[PDB]
């Protein structure tokens, strides 16, 4: 037990959480208002975050692609070892690993189905689509998730709402896990600060 | 307690997208094939 | 010189070594560790006038404190709750034992030497109580530094009270932030149509995007950075609007009121009133020491007994006088009984003051918790207001940009075209000038070779001796030379095809 | 070391300190003047190919006055003259007058001086005879060195005739160009007055202001120099024409002008028949030396004749006290004078031949003096004729007035007019340009200064980031570019 | 030093000679000289010479001023004079200088009249002379000495042996007053050296 | 020498003027008045 497949399942839960953040990004973000707020956002914020926001949806589809690829990459090692059998083989994480693999299949399907029109989308100002230089599909909605966590914690430290450290962990600790994706990089430790905050906040949770 | 850090966590640190996007389909189909192999192993599993 | 802290919050004044004269406040907390948990996380350690410093500071970076100067700690890290250490010193029943010794063990008076020893032993007890009194004086200084720390904390509070007023400024800003929010929504409402204008961005441009189609270069650059949100960032804007709801001000206002109450300080001043009396208590204890010195004189008187015990060569009265001296010293020790009595009484009252101070420090830290937590929270709200301003500003900026950058481009295009026109005109005039300059130089060469053939013309000619200014003859450069690319003209044509903000761009 | 070689010019020996190289050639004249009466202007001699030397500095720079330099020059101390002596030999006649064994024994028994005789006095006589022979050898050598100097003199004469030829080539001009000058100077004398009048006709008020009021321009030209005349060139040209009279055109106006043609050339330069006779003289000297070397000993063989007399030891040696026993030595006892005179014959012959050589040297020195200091006059005169040609050229500069003044006036006026018009138009155009600069560019600059942060970044609204070049909007300079104070109207 | 003796009593003769050096003594390059000269152009030469007939006259007036300035004071001193030269009767030696001095009034008269008559023309010359640097025209004495030596050395041949030696001797005698005008620091010494060369030529003449 | 004379000089050339010596009429009139002594000259001396 506690094998490469198990680590892959943990990182796969993290990937699923990040993919859920992405799913909200897929023209589906909502329920961020919480307490009584500037309800006028009904049209204003709607247009602001929807009317021309397909860049985020594309970032989310590419993120789904990245998730499927990462699942395949972890599998090519873990399953190879399991067939080789260097581990204990005392547990049944294999069916769950298969479920994660099917999830990767679905995620890749989503990425391709999106790409069907995202080809012409990227064709719109393709040179502009280029010159991104630094980029990270995770960060694309990680900024949004961190902003949402910030709103929750603004409600929290002033007690305008209640929740748990895990509420932010769903993305911050998601980044904490699978840290190789944030290990040895320019923006390394992508959620280290939120993780440090959640460490203390665990008690209040 | 957590507010001391909450001060620090204000804004998030930052990080040829078209070219990488164009080149992606190879890695995508590669993921498809690795998934097919994974399905093979799972059926074996 | 440098010295250790008073351990003020409880009060355990002590000195330190020479190293601390320049050892940093970090080294200060190190010394705090050196014999205690006093390295722990804590409310504040402070000097006269109130330091509440931080480890980074060098020794001189903070104000001085010494075995005669004020610097100490007043924080929960020692005795987060009331923790009155009791009387370390010995009780005085040995004197009560000595009371018996004088009352009865002075028996067999013929042993004058042993009786004197008893008196000396009584004198021993005298000096002993003298030490006790000194310790009492220590307790006095303890009360001193105690009030000192109380004041230091007070200082902090005022600094917090200063921070409180800073939060108040925020509040005025926050209400202004509430007030400015009146049109900020309209500003966001306008930002809706502004992002609409960003849509249908300049269909062409100088060099299109120039690499630094439906992907609006407006919205494109609106994605030109990693972690922010385009089209006024309304998902965050309404969120912060909630983060600054009137209810927050009300909870914030209540926090402010409590902070004012957190400074009520009624106990502190009232304790001082007792301390003022307890200061007079110190005076009385000083008088106690005075009587102690009186007891010393008694020992000085008692010394005379052992003296006259030797080489007197007189009658038995001298042996009797010691018995009389024994009674005298006995009454002396009775006064001393009242003395040590009020002494320990003072010690008790001292502990009591320490306890009142314990309650004090409790409430003080509570504010230093309740307020200070709320205080930093207010600081956060302040930065949040700064955001509520700056982000809205940027939103309005991009809004104008829907007009601004477009009109700027149109103006640049018209200027570049007319600049080409004017450059052609200026160059043509420059060419005509070069032609006339060549004409002048031709006159120069012809009539100068003729002048080389003239008649002693140095005095006999002038005028054509040189030629008029042919300087500034090379043709001009290009007006608006380095301009962004000419497809800006195509952008100007395309303005109609993207009429979202047509008038302003025109 | 000092030169054992003597002075050819005098054909005689002398001496001086070897460090004389620093002494000047004129200092060399002072040295040869303290005695022998040289002078700083003593002879027509020159250095190298007929020209003066750099005598001022150390004469060593001109290779004169050196330790290896005995006296040699035109030899003006005597006009082909000297005092050639001959060998005195009466001393030998005294020896011949007493040519016998001495009377110190006075016909005693022959044991008297049986190991001694008059050989030494005979030896003294013969050795002195050989001494006179070598003396004649040296004297002949002196005459030969004199011949070498005479050759050097003829060479200097050739160099002089070369200088003469150069001066004549000048004179060819100082005839042909002078003949050509027969027209130029006359015209230079002719039109200069008309030019001066034309110049004075319109003396500019600018010229009146020039020295900063009327005045005569030609005189203003004339008095421009203190000694200059408003027809100074014309006067000099007419004067040169006067000095161009036919007697100057004579083929030997300077008598040298044909003296060099005839004497120093044209088969009259006898130097062609010079050197070989000097060689013939050296041959005569060598033959004399061949005859006279070791000859006194050849006659007086005392060394062997001593033992000869010893072997003789005549039992009747009475007649042997006379020349009969002393044979050829006794012959020498009277022939020494004859040999001395024979040597003196060739010696004085050499001296007289040198006199004849110096005579022909003076014969050429005739045409020499005709040239040096006589035709050299015509030489400087031709230099003057060249100066006169330059004066005619200047006269043309005076002739340059009639058109030069009008050209200066017209060109300056038209140039000032064009300069004024052009500067005014340039200022006006620069003004219109600055007006455009304001109206469009400065307005845009203000709008852009406002446009600070009009977009979140500079490139976002990139365009018209600056104004046009704005060059050529400043004012032009001053017309006519600060000409001289001569006012064109004051010229007008 | 014979100021009251013969060496100065005859100095009036030298003064008169220097006066003559200009008086009816205008030199010019048109001078013929030599054994003869072609007269075929002598007319134009004299024309060039006399085109400034009064200009040389004015130069002469300036030169004569150099002696006339002192002649005025000599006239002033003609009364009450003191001298002690011997070998004379009834101040005949005094008369020896005074007879020549008796013409000092006419000397001033001529020093004026050599330029005075055409006063209006002199104004234009003065108009020229106003900014024209002055020139003490008496310097032509050095020119006379130079021309004397030049004739004596380089006149056309066939002249006699005496060669106008007295003319060059008189030129050498200029030191008796020809340097009265203005010149540089040692230009008078230079003119004296020219006189010495002319005297050497006279000895050669 | 005559040649030496020409060496000394072969033919060297001749070498605010309205007021540099304008005081001429002054001494002129001075002399015109002073000539009276010689004009009288009752006895030579």
């Amino acid at each position: 037990h506690t094998e490469i497949l198990r680590g892959l399942r943990f990182t796969l839960l993290f990937v699923q959480h990040v993919l859920e953040i992405a799913a909200l990004k897929g023209s589906a973000s909502e329920a961020a208002g919480g307490p009584e707020y500037q309800l006028q956002e009904s049209v204003v914020a709607d247009q602001i975050s929807l009317l021309s926001r397909e860049w985020g949806f594309a970032e989310q589809l590419v993120l789904y692609l990245k998730v499927a690829e990462l699942l395949s990459s972890g599998l090519q090692s873990a399953i190879d070892q399991i067939r080789a059998g260097k581990l204990c083989l005392s547990s049944t994480v294999k069916q769950v690993v298969r479920r994660l693999n099917e999830l990767y299949k679905a995620s890749v399907v989503s990425c391709q189905g999106l790409s069907l029109r995202l080809q012409r989308f990227f064709l719109d100002k393709q040179r502009l689509l280029d010159r991104i230089h630094s980029i990270t599909a995770e960060r694309l909605i990680f900024s949004h998730a961190v902003q949402m966590v910030q709103s929750a914690a603004l409600d929290e430290m002033f007690q305008h709402r209640e929740g748990c450290v895990p509420r932010y962990h769903k993305a911050l600790l998601l980044l904490e896990g699978l840290q190789h994706m944030l290990s040895d990089q320019a923006d390394i430790e992508n959620v280290t600060k939120c993780k440090l905050c959640i460490e203390r906040r665990l008690s209040a949770l | 307690d957590l507010g001391t850090f909450y001060r620090e966590f204000q804004n998030p640190p930052q990080l040829s997208m078209a070219e990488d996007l164009d080149s992606l389909p190879e890695k995508l189909a590669v993921h498809e094939k690795n998934v097919r192999e994974f399905d093979a192993f799972v059926e074996t599993l | 010189m440098k010295l250790y802290v008073f351990l003020v919050n409880t009060g355990t004044t002590l000195t330190f070594d020479t190293e601390l004269t320049v050892q940093t406040v970090a080294d200060l907390k190190h010394a705090i560790q050196s014999k205690y948990k006093i390295a722990i996380q804590h409310q504040v350690l402070v000097v006269n006038g109130g330091e509440c410093m931080a480890a980074d500071r060098r020794v001189c970076t903070y104000s001085a404190g010494t075995d005669t100067n004020p610097i100490f700690l007043f924080n929960k890290e020692m005795i987060l709750c009331d923790r009155p250490p009791a009387i370390p010193k010995t009780t005085f029943s040995t004197e009560n034992d000595m009371e018996i010794k004088v009352e009865e063990s002075l028996m067999m008076p013929a042993v004058f030497h042993t009786v004197a020893s008893r008196t000396q032993l009584a004198l021993e007890m005298y000096e002993v109580a003298k030490k006790l009194c000194s310790f009492c004086e220590g307790l006095v200084h303890d009360e001193h530094l105690q009030h000192q720390g109380w004041a230091a904390i007070m200082a902090n509070l005022e600094d917090c009270s200063n921070s409180y007023q800073k939060l108040l400024f925020k509040f005025e800003s926050i209400y202004s932030n509430y007030l400015q929010s009146i049109e900020d929504i309209k500003l966001k409402l306008t930002h809706l149509g502004t992002a609409v204008s960003v849509m249908a961005k300049i269909p062409l441009l100088e060099c299109l995007t120039r690499h630094s189609f439906n992907v609006s270069l407006l919205d494109w650059i609106n994605v030109q950075d990693r972690p922010n949100d385009v089209e006024s960032l309304v998902r965050k804007c309404f969120d912060s609007m909630s983060r600054l709801d009137p209810r927050i001000i009300r909870p914030f206002i209540a926090e402010c009121r409590q902070t004012i109450a957190k400074l009520d300080n009624q106990n502190m001043k009232a304790i001082k009133g007792l301390e003022d009396r307890l200061y007079a208590l110190d005076q009385m204890i000083a008088s106690c020491g005075r009587l102690v010195n009186e007891q010393k004189e008694l020992a000085q008187g008692f010394l005379a007994n052992q003296k006259r015990a030797e080489n007197l060569k007189d009658a038995s009265v001298l042996p009797d006088l010691c018995l009389s001296h024994a009674n005298q010293l006995m009454i002396m020790l009775q006064n001393h009984r009242k003395l040590l009595d009020i002494k320990q009484k003072c010690t008790t009252a001292k502990q009591e003051l320490a306890n009142n101070l314990h309650v004090r420090l409790k409430w003080c830290c509570f504010v230093m918790l309740h307020a200070d937590q709320d205080g930093e929270k207010l600081q956060a709200l302040l930065r949040l207001v700064i955001e509520l301003l700056e982000r809205v500003k940027i939103v309005e900026a991009l809004s104008t940009v829907p007009q601004m950058y477009c009109l700027a481009v149109v103006e640049v295009v018209r200027r570049k075209m007319f600049i080409k026109h004017y450059r052609e005109w200026a160059g043509a005039l420059v060419k005509d000038g070069k032609r006339l300059y060549e004409a002048e130089k031709s006159k120069r060469e012809s009539f100068g070779k003729l002048f080389r053939k003239s008649f002693l013309r140095n005095r006999l000619f002038r005028g054509l001796d040189s030629w008029p200014p042919s300087f500034c003859t090379q043709k001009p450069r290009k007006f608006d030379c380095e301009l962004p690319d000419i497809s800006l003209k195509d952008l100007q044509f395309l303005q109609s095809f993207c009429p979202s903000e047509v008038q302003p761009f025109l």
